[PDB]
């Protein structure tokens, strides 16, 4: 689990991107669309474009769904539930998409926030995405 | 691999751009700082237990300015990054025995290290392009399975 | 792929006693059983929400016979398993965009489907041999990164 | 997390196994050893040799580690925290690992009891060891 450090560096992120939450998960999914297509197929009946709404709109669900993983970092696998019933279950999404989406968040992150991204909270936001990704393929075991 | 004139143009274009002194050391460093797992092909390095110690450690940077070295080549024969990693692909595949997932880490992480330096220049149509060529290279590293 | 004289031999010895006409819809009900969201891909073949129902499935079995059959080519070119899986490298790198993780688990499934079926003749050394070439094979799969 | 149905199928096994357990256990190491040689750089001043007794005794600690994980299934995150901090912290072994080690107790299991491997059976002792595998990681995230 997180260790102290981890939880301040994560939030430390959380509180720094504030606003830009649900624009910072459009991207990342967008990223995430055009490096790996593969990906696309799992949204059929979404406008997948460029300053599509349907993306926008997701990506916000994502951000809020982090934001609820933070708050809940002892507490995940809990938390998330539902969402891990959805993506494991309903959805039978491809664990490795898990770790595309993950390294696309950090480049979004690490975009926009050159230099806060330093080696220690890559680290820090790692983990935490990969406890997150890790409930959420819970349901596969 | 195969990328579009655009791509083909963005990748050097970005490249011509890179640090070459500094890059390959910070992609090692990090990812010996976050896949900790990954230290132990290091061990003659010395004391990786901090994210400092790893950045700072001459030969991480000095190493880790080969492995950018590589992908220089990769940008340089992309249509053939079979032989030119051939070599290479022998000494992490066949006497190394680096799992070729970590290949795949290593990768992604030169990624993220690119988008911390250009910062919104790495846009997701650049970032794509990358990943197509970093998807590629570590391909040919895994390649050689004698 | 390079195997010992013993591996090469224990290969084929074990291969020639195997059903091709069962062992490959087992090997991919297998696989889309106990990793469902490999079932995404074969959206046609049907209701794959039980086992019974994926094994029992007619295209699952056809389909299965097809991918021993590759095997079948792999055992038969182990040195040459870059052009003889060079078409399907394309087929399912190129048009399908399977993650290259997926043939490793496919593969290994095959050998779990080999220890099902021989009992305690799969010994660890003549697994060994399977784990090599079934490494090569999904190594070929992969191999085309156009 | 495992099913009803999951859960006395492993079970089922285990008790299948019995006696076996400690055997068991040594073969897939050796199994291990053999088809993935990378591994046994983990255990350096093991004589890795084949009837070695040092590894008939690490398969015993494993077999007995995985019997504590059956008798924890709802708790393992706990039951293994001790674990998770020896093969995540101080042996620092790389995830993939894991994936291998469980796969050769699937194999093991299989050719030991052709009969009893059945597809269901298969899966639930697949979903069980990655549950196991998942909390050993743990420390990573
Ligand atoms: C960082 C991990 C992820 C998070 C936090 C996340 C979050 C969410 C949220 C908030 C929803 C809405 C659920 C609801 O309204 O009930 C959702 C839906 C969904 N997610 Fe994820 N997700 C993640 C990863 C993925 C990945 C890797 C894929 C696949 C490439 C994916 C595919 C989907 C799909 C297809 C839907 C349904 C879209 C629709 O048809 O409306 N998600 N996700
Ligand atoms: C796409 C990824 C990779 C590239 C392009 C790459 C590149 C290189 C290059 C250029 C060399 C130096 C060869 C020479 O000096 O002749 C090398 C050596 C080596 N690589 Fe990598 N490498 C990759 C991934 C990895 C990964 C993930 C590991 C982690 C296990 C690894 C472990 C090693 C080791 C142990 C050496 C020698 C280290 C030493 O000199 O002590 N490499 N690599
Ligand atoms: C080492 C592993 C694999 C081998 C040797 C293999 C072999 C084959 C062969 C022989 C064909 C038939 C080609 C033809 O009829 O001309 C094929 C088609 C195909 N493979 Fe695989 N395959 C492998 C892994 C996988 C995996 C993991 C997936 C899962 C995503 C996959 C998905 C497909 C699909 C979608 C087709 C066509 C299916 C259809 O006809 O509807 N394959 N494969
Ligand atoms: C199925 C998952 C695994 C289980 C249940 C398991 C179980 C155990 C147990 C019971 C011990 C003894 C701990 C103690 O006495 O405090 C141990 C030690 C150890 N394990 Fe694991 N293990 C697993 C996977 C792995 C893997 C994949 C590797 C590496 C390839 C590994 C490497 C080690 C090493 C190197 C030791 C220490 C050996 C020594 O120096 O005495 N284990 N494990
Ligand atoms: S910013 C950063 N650091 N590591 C990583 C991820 C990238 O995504 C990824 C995909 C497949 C395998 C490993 C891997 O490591 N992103
Ligand atoms: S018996 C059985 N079924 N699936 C599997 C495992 C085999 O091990 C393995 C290693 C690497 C990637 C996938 C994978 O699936 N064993
Ligand atoms: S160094 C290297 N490259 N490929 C391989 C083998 C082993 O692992 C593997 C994983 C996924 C697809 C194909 C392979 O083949 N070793
Ligand atoms: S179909 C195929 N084979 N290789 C690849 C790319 C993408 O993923 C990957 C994963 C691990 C090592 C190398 C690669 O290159 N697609
Ligand atoms: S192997 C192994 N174990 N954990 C990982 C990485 C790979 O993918 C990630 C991508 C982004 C954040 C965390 C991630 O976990 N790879
Ligand atoms: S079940 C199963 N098998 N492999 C996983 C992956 C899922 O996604 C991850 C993403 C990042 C780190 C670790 C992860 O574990 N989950
Ligand atoms: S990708 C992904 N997610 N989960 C897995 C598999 C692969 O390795 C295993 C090997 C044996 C039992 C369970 C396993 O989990 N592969
Ligand atoms: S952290 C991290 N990244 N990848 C993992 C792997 C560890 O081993 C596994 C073994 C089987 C199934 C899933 C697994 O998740 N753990």
């Amino acid at each position: 689990v997180l260790s102290p450090a981890d939880k301040t560096n994560v939030k430390a992120a959380w509180g720094k991107v504030g606003a830009h939450a649900g624009e910072y998960g459009a991207e990342a999914l967008e990223r995430m669309f055009l490096s790996f297509p593969t990906t696309k197929t799992y949204f059929p009946h979404f406008d997948l474009s460029h300053g599509s709404a349907q993306v926008k709109g997701h990506g916000k669900k994502v951000a809020d769904a982090l934001t609820n993983a933070v708050a809940h970092v002892d507490d995940m696998p809990n938390a998330l539930s539902a969402l891990s019933d959805l993506h494991a279950h309903k959805l039978r999404v491809d664990p490795v998409n898990f770790k595309l989406l993950s390294h696309c968040l950090l480049v979004t992150l690490a975009a926009h926030l050159p230099a806060e991204f330093t080696p220690a909270v890559h680290a820090s936001l790692d983990k935490f995405l990969a406890s997150v990704s890790t409930v959420l393929t819970s349901k596969y075991r | 691999v195969h990328l579009t004139p655009e791509e083909k143009s963005a990748v050097t274009a970005l490249w011509g751009k890179v640090n070459v002194d500094e890059v390959g050391g910070e992609a090692l460093g990090r990812l010996l700082v976050v896949y900790p797992w990954t230290q132990r092909f290091f061990e003659s390095f010395g004391d990786l237990s901090t994210p400092d110690a790893v950045m700072g450690n001459p030969k991480v940077k000095a190493h880790g300015k080969k492995v950018l070295g590589a992908f220089s080549d990769g940008l340089a024969h992309l249509d053939n990054l079979k032989g030119t990693f051939a070599t290479l692909s022998e000494l992490h595949c066949d006497k190394l025995h680096v799992d070729p997932e970590n290949f795949r880490l290593l990768g992604n992480v030169l990624v993220c290290v690119l988008a911390h330096h250009f910062g919104k220049e790495f846009t997701p149509p650049v970032q794509a392009a990358y990943q197509k060529v970093v998807a590629g290279v570590a391909n040919a590293l895994a390649h050689k399975y004698h």
